[PDB]
């Protein structure tokens, strides 16, 4: 573009200023705006093709050349090699909407595009772009309040988890995994509830392990009230099932011990030699004779061991995991009620956990072998493990579960719920142009026009469903405006009713507030931006 | 109006491998027969071979195209299951394939023309076994005209005077003749040693040895008492990290003196046994045999030979008896081996070598010093020596006996040709394609010798269909004769296996219809 | 553990305690104290936060914005 | 406008963004070609393929499975990249089926490409496949047949579908022979899947039918120096233990002395201990030793003064193969004796296959593993062969994991086709248009079968359709005439198993290579 | 469900006429009026021109997308019929394209724009005839 | 179109040269079904100035001037009926002046 200076000076003489001056480039004012609007409406329009039910996947192909298929729209721009510095902002705004909310992460793109878009009309016509971010900003706030307004409350119990499910399923519409819509929410579901606490409101993830292996259909994941892990037993002639397993875990190496700081022992006689020889045999037989006596039959280790203590488990019946990681540890502990032991000397009855059953499970021609513990009595961690054709499905598979679990997450914070098809932007919409209309400011354009954008929701859901988008928008709005009912919205899915509070399309309050205001705050920070300078190459 | 088959690249498939084994066939068909030549090949390192073997020309010429490389494969097949025929089969593959290119043309389909082709198999495997002629390994002429028929075509055959009983010797040597259905030629130790000629190649029924004597001025020994010793003889160290602090002065000294008195111990416990020859192992992270140690061995008059290869040590207990001590404590008398001599012998400046002759239990066990003027003509002695000691084996895995010259080729082409006019049909041209591709090795060997191939091949099946089925190509009177009274003669597995190989490996290649260039 | 130097020393002159190279000397002039200690879930990550300190000389800001250089922008106003 | 027809490029050097119609484009034109590169390997007169690597190795593989072509090429497309994992995935769940789940999806894809072509949105195409896959599930799995409980006709169900699995491979020259030794072999599993458990020895040499199964087993290992080599009534002692300059695992253990003498005194207390540890085995009354790890000079000389032949670094697989086959205990600790089993065999001896000898155990106890010498003229048509074995071997264990039965030849594509026709004829809109396409691919699978053989594959289609039609639901392309036969006599059965993934999978991969209407590319690492 | 629409790229072409020929409106925009100023265009051989004329400053900025020489030929066919008005012509086109951006977005159709356009075209005629006075 | 469908054909595994058969045989049935289909009104003056409208209104209805096609389809028919029967196209100058509208058009 143009440069830093272009003068080389009144008299003749070298005038240089800034460093590679001659390289270096500069935009400035509403040839820079328009740069950045045409650059946001760009992503905006590849992303708006990926909303909702009938909105299609984008295959991405990273560095290496691995394919990643998704719907996801912070997947998406995350994958996305851009170069464009506004590109980079939608990018941090749609994995910032992903972060905090977990669904939404394509929405805020395509509304933060329709701003832009709209704002680069405003701009033509002569308006500050800080006048244009100021409206916005009033008819964000607008709009924040109507969410609020026409909001509905769920119950969050887990006797009754027909609205969880319901929300969970309007989340997993448009993913890959619709053919196993109702499996799939009612697996987020349960895993939410059985691992959240409801008292303080969080839900840590850490304790949801979602697995995948490739084998078997997508009907196959299932919910396991337990810990999943990719080891075997140590020895191949152990058993491949336990039951009523007390199991003993444990981070000591079944190795004789070591201390931490360098240390010699010296052997000075055949008499300290043979004392070393039995020594170690007798701290084999004595770690495995505290097993035993623990009354343990099971023994999970973190460190592995050798051919002596592999042996003496077999031996004495104590069927045994070794190198088994940090995290899944834990996730054992936690999920069989055990604790965590350091050394065998502090193993007791009681720091023993329970499992109704721990077995091996195989997966047909492959020779890899997973440990399922599962039957626990009150497991406060949980484990998907997700079946499917091609890892490409399965790690689709993994991304749209975790955003059901985002959005329960979010339902489990606040229970507020908003009926989605793009009826909630519609009542917004409606909404901001009456304030518009009451607003006698200069800012009334830019009310009207954020209305004009948080109406390309419910156009993009038409669209993407090939129905005419201004025709069925305009018959929604009116039949909103008509009879009052904020549930009205596009029949993306051709069910006849518009009543998305009757065909259980449920979003969540928090998620839409969020989706606008992260829209709002960056539309901000964008028209607030009118020089950039960039280096040459 | 059939299929209209669409698509021309499974034709352009098989054709190209048909042209390729051809190729390799015809590059090598110069190297058959007793009139047959050498070919030298300079690999990309420079290391030079001339040979007669076709396993040997086709591994060490890096052929590309897929069918190249798997016949390839197959001579290296017939190299394992015979060990003689490498160069009969590939041609015999390379024919079978050149016959499948106009059957092909004539439009015939691929998996017809291999189903044929193992009905054709079957009927010559019948044609060739009531050839054939049981054998004793007793018949000590009949191993010799074996050994000799096998060395004709090998550089080493105005030696073959010689290396047709050694041969012979070898295996006999090294097999129980009664019982035995195979033989393993691990058994049958081969030296080379630069110098000399051809004609100085020995069996030794002992022991040989490359490994160097350490001692100085004890190079013979008789009535040697022989003991393999997989122990060193150093300064003692433990399988533990270990050390010696000395914190006085008189510490040195009593270190040096219990280092002198432990060696001292050992040789001297290995002098009581009556030991006075002594094979040690390699030995790498310890040192094997200390300079104390072969002093004082030196003092009491005992040869040492060290660096004895963790991988010579069954051979070495097979032959000379010995069984291998690790341990000092369980070296005793009964632990040794007894020889009626040990020498080190040096061959006309070119080297040394360590004979270990006569043996109290001489079991199972045999070597043969292959020597030569040129690095180059002693690795074809040895190729061929190999070739002979494989055809003996199979004489032992299967008693029974082909006559040569061809006629088994020619009879089969012959009956072949009878079994395809039988088999009207489709098969008919399939057979009667196989019987003319088995009529190529008379042809060749004909070409070779330098005679008219189409007459004597005429010739030839016409005294076949007389009746003489032990008619072949008598490359010393330039014609056709009784090929017995020549006596050229073959084990039946040979031509079998080369049979069998062929005809399975053209029905693979002919299985292909398409070439991929993966990554 | 691997607490930041200067969270512990904000930790500390919130809570009104001391650092302690030693154990040896735990009392409770040397401990903490505040109404309440939380770990919560702030926008995808984990944080600790020690509130009801009465007697805090610090304070500490928590930035939401949805982007690295919108919170720098913040942070600089 | 669109992220690349921008005046502004959106992008770094080097990427790329395919849009609506392009990205459909580059899809199904990989997704085709890599259908149509694995075709005419399908059935039992497809024809095999060349893969020769052009490394530096130059890798010369002769293939046949479809699963091994596709990982064997270097792909660069999206879409036939996700093919590629999908057979490979089916390789893993069954070890058949690899060709026919690529090809399904390769023409699904093309019917697809077709629809679009028609204007029909790429959602209610997949709508309708779905409709179809859940049809074509349910005729398939109403088709099935169960005959677990009858022991012999389970057996001949077992040698029918080792049949049909051979037909397809370079195996179907001695298929009777080939079929006889995986069903034996699977048989004396005993129930187990363990198919490590099945060992497969190729020896370069010999005819592929002088191939067996041993009827006990056969290990590659060696027998120690002053050790025998015959043992009639072998007791076996199965071990991990070091036996190889065994030290104590005290690691900062360390002999420091004053005397040479003291270094020689626990010298000697090193050669007792290693002494003592053989004495303890020895006093397990056992003729034979089998060691996973080394075994040095001196337990190999104790070994052989005692008379025991111990071999030598057999491996993890080597001793859990060997008790399963003998019934041993693999040990690694010899204060017990009492607990710990041993193995029996009527012999031990050393055999010669090729130019090598191998330990054969014979008369084993258990034998719930299994060894496979495999001889052959090429070591490609050694590899070709044990690919195709292992194809067998996978479906039969997989067989007797799920006795169900579903008849081969097209049948059973047909039958589903025959469902997801009925289910499109009462289905109104472009559903039904997708249905029937559904079906079109179900039924171009024999298609291809009977094309690749060299008959009218139209007529023969046509014949098998018309026999769907009116009922026949057993009728199937009979490959050795080139007509339509009862498969149910003809003994052309497949694993539901196999055909249930077959069908899942390739609607599955199709309906997510569908869903794409972009493909955005990120510049090369290069 | 309509027609899928399997195809993209005309639209893309829609989009980029759109936006050069309203690049073009927009760059020449600062010549128009009484208020507006002039342009100076140095040739590839030098030669200077500073001018306010609509149908000069696009005949002489060598402009490469299509819609723009589609622009340059109108603003000269305007020179031609009137003398007067090359740059409101040019303005009034680009404009006109970029309300065809907003419409195409919306889901209406080309065809439906350009009839719609000729209505209002005619009315406004009708509309400037009767402002006019003789 | 053809092409497409014969390659379809030739995956279905037909020769191209049936392929040319049959098509040389519908090509026959087509031209007899079209022949027999058409219809003739040179005699009557009236429908054949009427059957000259249909058919430049039917030939300018795909192209830019189905604007206004009402116009230039009378231009055209006159054009062509002033040229007496005689079929030389180039008697019918073409001028193009830049400027005015389309439908400022005459003949
Ligand atoms: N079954 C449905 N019917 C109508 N609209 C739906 C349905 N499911 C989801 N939507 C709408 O689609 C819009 C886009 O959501 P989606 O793209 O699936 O998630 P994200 O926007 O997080 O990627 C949401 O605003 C939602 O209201
Ligand atoms: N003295 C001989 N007279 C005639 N034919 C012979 C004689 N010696 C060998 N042959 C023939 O030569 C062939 C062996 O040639 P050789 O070079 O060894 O080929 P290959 O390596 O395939 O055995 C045999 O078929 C044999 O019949
Ligand atoms: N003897 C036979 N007769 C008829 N059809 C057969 C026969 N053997 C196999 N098939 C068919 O061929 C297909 C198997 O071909 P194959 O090369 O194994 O493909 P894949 O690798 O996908 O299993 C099956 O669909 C089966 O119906
Ligand atoms: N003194 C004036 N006051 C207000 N408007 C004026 C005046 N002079 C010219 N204009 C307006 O400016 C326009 C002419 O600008 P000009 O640079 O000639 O553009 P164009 O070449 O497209 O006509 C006319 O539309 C006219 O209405
Ligand atoms: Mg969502
Ligand atoms: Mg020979
Ligand atoms: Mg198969
Ligand atoms: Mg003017
Ligand atoms: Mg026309």
């Amino acid at each position: 573009a143009s440069m830093g200076t272009l003068a080389f000076d009144e008299y003749g003489r070298p005038f240089l200023i800034i460093k590679d001056q001659d390289r270096k480039s500069r935009l400035m004012g509403l040839e820079a705006l328009k740069s950045h609007i045409m650059a946001a409406k760009a992503v905006a329009n590849t992303m708006r093709t990926s909303l909702g039910p009938n909105g299609l996947d984008k295959m991405m192909v990273d560095k290496d050349g691995d394919v990643t298929v998704t719907n996801d729209g912070a997947t998406i721009l995350s994958m996305m090699d851009v170069d464009h510095q506004i590109a980079k902002l939608m990018v941090e705004l749609s994995k910032s909407q992903d972060d905090e909310i977990g669904d939404g992460t394509t929405g805020v793109v395509v509304l933060a595009g329709a701003l832009l878009e709209e704002a680069e009309q405003l701009l033509d016509r002569g308006i500050h772009p800080i006048r244009i971010a100021d409206g916005y900003e009033q008819a964000a706030r607008v709009a924040i309040e109507h969410l609020d307004k026409i909001s509905d409350s769920v119950l969050v119990d887990i006797k009754d988890t027909e609205p969880l499910i319901q929300t969970a399923k309007t989340t997993l519409g448009s993913k890959v995994v619709n053919s196993c819509h109702r499996q799939m929410a009612e697996i987020a579901v349960n895993a939410v509830l059985t691992v959240a606490d409801m008292e303080r409101r969080d839900v840590d993830f850490e304790l949801i392990k979602v697995e995948g292996k490739v084998g078997g259909r997508l009907e196959d994941t299932k919910l396991i009230k337990g810990v999943i892990v990719d080891k075997d037993f140590s020895h191949p002639q152990m058993p491949k099932k336990v039951e009523d397993a007390k199991i003993a875990i444990l981070t000591c190496p079944f190795e004789p011990p070591k201390p931490k700081t360098k240390h010699k022992l010296d052997v000075t006689s055949v008499e300290d030699y043979k004392a070393l020889q039995k020594y170690e045999k007798e701290k084999f037989e004595e770690m495995i004779q505290q097993i035993k006596e623990t009354g343990a039959n099971l023994a999970i280790c973190q460190w592995g061991f050798d051919d002596e203590a592999n042996h003496l488990l077999l031996q004495n019946n104590l069927p045994a995991v070794r190198w088994v990681g940090g995290p899944e540890i834990e996730l054992i502990a936690i999920a069989t009620g055990g604790r965590i032991v350091p050394r065998f000397s502090e193993l007791t009855a009681e720091k023993l956990g329970f499992a109704g059953l721990v077995q091996e499970i195989s997966f047909g021609t492959t020779k890899d072998k997973m440990l399922v513990i599962e039957q626990c009595k009150n497991s406060r961690a949980v484990t998907i493990f997700i079946r499917g054709g091609n890892k490409m499905i399965i790690e689709e598979a993994k991304r749209s579960l975790h955003d059901a679990l985002c959005v329960i997450r979010n339902l489990i914070r606040d229970n507020r719920v908003v009926y989605g098809g793009g009826a909630a932007e519609i009542s917004c919409a409606l909404a901001v142009s009456q304030e518009a209309d009451k607003c006698p400011t200069l800012e009334q354009y830019a009310m009207r026009a954020f209305a004009d954008a948080l109406e390309v929701i419910p156009m993009a859901l038409s669209e993407n469903s090939g129905m005419n988008p201004i025709q069925t928008m305009t018959e929604v709005r009116a039949r909103q405006v008509k009879e009052m009912n904020p549930a009205l919205g596009i029949d993306c899915l051709h069910k006849g009713t518009n009543d998305m509070k009757q065909q259980h399309v449920i979003e969540t309050l928090i998620g839409k507030k969020q989706q606008i205001s992260l829209a709002t705050q960056m539309v901000r920070m964008i028209l607030k931006i009118d020089d950039i300078r960039k280096p040459g190459e | 109006k059939g299929a209209y088959q669409d698509r021309d690249k499974p034709a352009q498939i098989r054709f190209s491998n048909i042209s390729a084994a051809k190729a390799v066939a015809d590059a090598i068909r110069t190297s058959l027969g007793p009139k047959g030549m050498d070919k030298m090949i300079q690999d990309g390192k420079g290391d030079v071979t001339i040979t007669n073997d076709g396993a040997t020309i086709l591994k060490q010429m890096q052929v590309l195209h897929p069918a190249a490389r798997m016949l390839v494969e197959l001579s290296k097949a017939q190299d394992i299951e015979a060990g003689d025929g490498t160069t009969s089969v590939v041609i015999i593959a390379g024919s079978l394939l050149d016959s499948c290119t106009k059957l092909l043309q004539k439009g015939i389909h691929p998996t017809i023309i291999s189903e044929s082709f193992q009905k054709a198999l079957e009927k010559g495997i019948e044609i060739l076994t009531d050839m054939s002629r049981p054998v004793e390994l007793s018949d000590r002429e009949t191993l010799l005209n074996s050994a000799t028929t096998s060395l004709n075509s090998k550089v080493v055959s105005q030696y073959s005077s010689l290396l047709s009983p050694m041969s012979v010797n070898a295996v006999m040597k090294v097999i129980d003749p009664a019982t035995a259905t195979s033989v393993d030629l691990r058994d049958i130790k081969i030296v080379k040693k630069l110098g000399g000629t051809i004609d100085d190649c020995e069996l030794v029924e002992g022991l040989v040895l490359t490994q160097k004597v350490s001692n100085s001025g004890i190079t013979r020994v008789e009535k040697a008492k022989i003991g393999l010793i997989q122990f060193c003889l150093s300064a003692p160290k433990t399988d533990m990290d270990n050390q010696i602090v000395v914190s006085d002065y008189a510490q040195m000294d009593r270190v040096l003196r219990e280092e002198r008195a432990y060696i001292l111990n050992l040789v001297k416990q290995i002098k009581k046994t009556g030991c006075n020859v002594l094979l040690i192992q390699k030995s790498i992270l310890r040192d094997a045999l200390s300079d104390l140690a072969l002093h004082f061995l030196n003092k009491m008059k005992i040869m040492v030979i060290k660096d004895i290869e963790r991988e010579d040590i069954e051979f070495i207990c097979k032959t000379i008896g010995t069984k291998p001590v690790a341990h000092i404590d369980q070296f005793t008398a009964d632990m040794l081996g007894s020889a009626e001599l040990a020498e080190e012998v040096n061959l006309n400046g070119s080297g040394k070598l360590l004979k270990i002759t006569g043996c109290a239990s001489p079991g199972k066990t045999v070597t043969i010093v292959v020597r030569g003027s040129n690095k180059l003509v002693i690795e074809e002695a040895e190729r061929s020596i190999h070739d002979a000691l494989c055809v003996i084996r199979c004489l032992v895995k299967k008693r029974a006996l082909i006559a040569g010259g061809g006629a088994p080729e020619i009879e089969l082409a012959l009956r072949l040709t009878e079994y395809s006019r039988t088999l009207s049909g489709m098969e008919s041209y399939c057979v009667r394609a196989f019987a003319d591709a088995m009529e190529v090795i008379p042809s060749t060997l004909a070409e070779n010798a330098g005679l008219n191939p189409i007459s004597t091949v005429t010739e030839l099946r016409n005294r076949h269909a007389q009746g003489e089925k032990t008619a072949g190509i008598n490359v010393r009177k330039g014609g056709i004769s009784n090929i017995l009274e020549e006596l050229v003669v073959q084990p039946l597995l040979v031509s079998v296996s080369a049979l069998t190989l062929a005809t399975e490996t053209v029905r693979s290649i002919l299985k292909i219809d398409d070439v991929v260039n993966t990554r | 553990g691997r607490v930041p130097e200067e969270d512990l020393k904000r930790t500390m002159m919130a809570c009104g305690g001391s650092i302690q190279t030693s154990v040896n000397a735990l009392s409770a002039d040397v401990l903490g104290r505040c109404q309440v200690f939380e770990e919560t879930q702030i926008g995808g990550e984990r944080y600790n936060f020690f509130t009801g300190c009465p007697k805090a000389k610090t304070c500490t800001f928590i930035l939401r914005g949805g982007a690295e250089q919108f919170m720098e922008e913040t942070e600089r106003s | 406008a669109s992220l690349s027809l921008a005046p502004v490029n959106i992008f770094k050097a080097g990427a790329d963004e395919e849009r609506a119609e392009t990205a459909r484009l580059t899809s199904f034109i990989g997704a085709i070609a890599i259908g149509d590169l694995v075709k005419s390997t399908l059935g039992p007169k497809g024809m095999d393929k060349i893969l020769l690597s052009s490394g530096r190795d130059a890798s010369l593989m002769v293939t046949n499975d479809g699963a091994t072509i596709l990982k064997n090429i270097g792909v660069d497309n999206p879409a036939a990249k996700v093919l590629v994992d999908m057979s490979r995935v089916q390789d893993d769940e069954v070890g058949d089926g690899t060709t026919s789940v690529t090809v399904l999806a390769a023409e699904l894809l093309r019917e697809a490409e077709s629809l679009i072509a028609k204007k029909i949105h790429p959602q209610t195409i997949i709508a309708g496949w779905r409709e179809a896959t859940k049809a074509a599930r349910e005729a398939l799995l109403s088709s099935a047949v169960d005959h677990g409980s009858d022991e012999v006709k389970f057996r001949q169900d077992l040698m029918n579908i080792a049949g049909t699995t051979l037909s397809s491979k370079l195996l179907t020259h001695h298929k009777d022979h080939f079929t006889k030794l995986a069903v034996e072999a699977v048989l004396r599993l005993k129930g187990s899947g363990n198919l490590e458990a099945i060992h497969i020895i190729k020896k370069l040499g010999g005819s592929l039918a002088d191939s067996y199964l041993d009827e006990g087993f056969l290990l590659d290992k060696k027998i120690g120096v002053n050790q025998p080599k015959r043992i009639e009534n072998a007791k076996i002692l199965i071990a991990n233990t070091g036996m190889d300059t065994d030290k104590i695992k005290i690691f900062g253990s360390r002999v420091r002395v004053d005397s040479t003498a003291k270094v020689a005194e626990i010298e000697h207390a090193e050669k007792e201990k290693m002494k003592e540890k053989v004495e303890r085995i020895l006093k397990h009354g056992i003729n034979c030793f089998i060691n996973r790890q080394l075994i040095y000079n001196y337990p190999e000389q104790l070994f052989g003064a005692a008379g025991v032949m111990a071999i030598e670094h057999a491996d993890f697989a080597g001793v859990e193969r060997l008790a399963l086959v003998t019934g041993g205990e693999i040990a690694s600790t010899f204060d017990h004796p009492e607990l710990v089993k041993l193995g029996s065999c009527k012999l031990i001896e050393e055999v010669m296959i090729g130019e090598d000898k191998l330990i054969h155990f014979s008369g084993v106890a258990l034998g719930e593993a299994c060894t496979i010498v495999l001889r052959g003229a090429t070591q490609q048509i050694l590899d070709e062969a044990e690919r195709s074995l292992h194809d067998a071997l996978c479906v039969l264990a997989q067989t007797v994991k799920d006795s169900r039965t579903v008849y081969g030849g097209g049948c059973s594509e047909m039958l589903m086709a025959h469902a997801v026709t009925q289910l499109a004829n009462r289905t109104p809109g472009k559903e039904a248009v997708a249905m029937e396409s559904y079906a079109k691919a179900l039924r171009m699978l024999p298609t291809i079968i009977a094309d690749n053989a060299g008959y009218d594959s139209a007529d023969l289609v046509a014949q098998l359709r018309a026999a769907h039609s009116e009922g026949n639901t057993t009728a199937g392309l009979d490959m050795r005439e080139g007509t339509i036969g009862d498969m149910a006599i003809l003994g052309i059965t497949e694993s539901f198993q196999v055909k249930r993934q077959v069908l899942l999978s390739a609607a599955e991969a199709a309906e997510v290579i569908l869903r794409v209407d972009n493909i955005i590319k990120a510049a090369p690492r290069k």
